């Protein structure tokens, strides 16, 4: 197999409480090992491994480089949040809820955004706690998520099952009912 | 409105090691 | 791991010897906001809906890629030519939504734990290569510095349909064929 050598630079912005607490961490990586980094909570470049020492010393000695990187916390992180992230955070895509048996009953909650969601199972209006298994949150990659929640059914064909879903895009919870044919 | 971005810093030449 | 309400990469700059080739993208909470196509030299959106959140001057990515190239060459020497390790990718195939005969849908092939970022993902309909309706994401970043990539196949659910996602990667003994279990 062909040999490969990889370089990765990640200018990462971490946000908490709106933009009240923001942290910039730029990471320099060789293959999968970060060797140098600038952490805004530190204020100067630091070697993460010995191979990053030459750069940490060089970059910290360059006034334009150091001041420029220190300024990125605002010019990149905070301004990207103002121009784009605040708006993206307002994006709302309502989930589609469908029930079908696979005994297990599966509630498929698909195509929603953001990822925060709450799915509950009810049997004859009684919330089910046991016999409930859920898949991890599934990232579709197209700015939507999906999640599946299974419930162990009872032998009684007369029982009414309800999948209850709460999401930021919903003013009122979505409830879908299912009962054997 | 064009978005800002972080700049990759230019590595120091010569810092040990040898090509193999 | 750093704890935060939200995390963005502005941006992810990748450059590798094989090719050589690079990639430039901005991510927000794990999804790709936009990317710069280094071949046509244009900022583009895999999902046009997000263009309203801001454009990007591609020259910034081109400059960063030139610096990345310089840095890679220097780091290869500092690390005594230690080559990348080919990791074993993990593949899963699933539909975007519940499948209904005659109702357009999309099959999703997730290739996780990718490294190095070189992979061929194709789709097979009953064993035959299919290119129409196929698209994919960029190599999306992970905190352990490996990547994940997703391929999509739009299709019209039909009786007797048969689909497989085929993945080629140096970390695999042979191409991996993942059958979609409807
Ligand atoms: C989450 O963040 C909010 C907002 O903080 C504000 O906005 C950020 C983006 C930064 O610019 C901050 O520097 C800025 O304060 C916090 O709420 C804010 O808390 C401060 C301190 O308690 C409040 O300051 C007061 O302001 C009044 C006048 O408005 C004065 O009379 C007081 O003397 C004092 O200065 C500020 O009003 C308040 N603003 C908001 C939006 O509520 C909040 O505390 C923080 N939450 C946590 C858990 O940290
Ligand atoms: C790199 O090569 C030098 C020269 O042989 C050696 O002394 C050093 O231990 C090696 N370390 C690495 C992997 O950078
Ligand atoms: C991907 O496909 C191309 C074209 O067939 C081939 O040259 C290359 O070796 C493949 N790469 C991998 C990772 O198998
Ligand atoms: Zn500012």
């Amino acid at each position: 197999s062909p040999e490969d050598f990889v370089f990765q630079f990640k200018g990462m912005c971490y946000f908490t409480n709106g933009t009240e607490r923001v942290r910039l961490v730029t990471r320099y990586i060789y293959n999968r090992e970060e060797y140098a980094r600038f952490d805004s909570d530190v204020g100067v470049y630091r070697a993460v491994t010995p191979q990053g020492r030459p750069d940490a010393e060089y970059w910290n000695s360059q006034k334009e480089v150091l001041e420029g990187t220190r300024a990125e916390l605002d010019t990149v992180c905070r301004h990207n949040y103002e121009v784009a992230f605040r708006g993206i955070l307002q994006r709302r895509v309502e989930p589609t809820v469908t029930i079908s048996p696979s005994n297990l009953l599966v509630c498929s909650v698909t195509d929603f955004y953001p990822g925060q969601i709450k799915v509950r199972w009810f049997r004859n209006d009684q919330e089910e706690t046991a016999g409930v298994v859920s898949t991890p949150l599934i990232r579709n990659g197209d700015w939507t998520f999906q999640i599946l929640v299974m419930l162990e059914m009872t032998p009684q064909r007369g029982d009414v099952y309800t999948c209850h879903v709460e999401h930021p895009s919903l003013q009122s919870p979505i409830t879908v009912e299912w009962r054997a044919q | 409105m064009n978005l800002p971005s972080t700049k990759v810093s230019w590595a120091a030449v010569g810092g040990g090691g040898s090509l193999v | 791991d750093i704890v935060a309400d939200h995390v963005a990469s502005c941006g992810v700059n990748l450059y590798q010897f094989y090719g050589p080739s690079g990639q430039y993208t901005h991510e927000f909470d794990g999804d790709e906001q936009f990317y710069v196509d280094l071949e046509r030299k244009e900022t583009a959106w895999r999902w046009p809906e997000f263009s309203k959140f801001g454009g990007f001057d591609p020259q910034g990515a081109l400059r960063n890629m030139a610096v990345a190239k310089h840095n890679l060459n220097i780091m290869i020497k500092r690390y005594n030519s230690t080559a990348a390790t080919n990791e074993v990718p993990e593949v899963t195939v699933f539909s975007k939504s519940p499948v209904t005969l005659g109702q357009p849908n999309t099959l999703i092939c997730l290739v996780d734990n990718i490294f190095p970022p070189v992979v061929n993902i194709t789709w097979l309909s009953n064993g035959q290569s299919v290119t129409e309706g196929v698209s994919e994401t960029s190599f999306l970043s992970k905190s352990d510095h490996s990547f994940f990539k997703i391929s999509y196949l739009t299709f019209l659910p039909s009786a007797d349909e048969i689909y497989d996602c085929k993945v080629e990667h140096w970390g695999l003994d042979q191409p991996l064929l993942k059958h979609w279990e409807p």
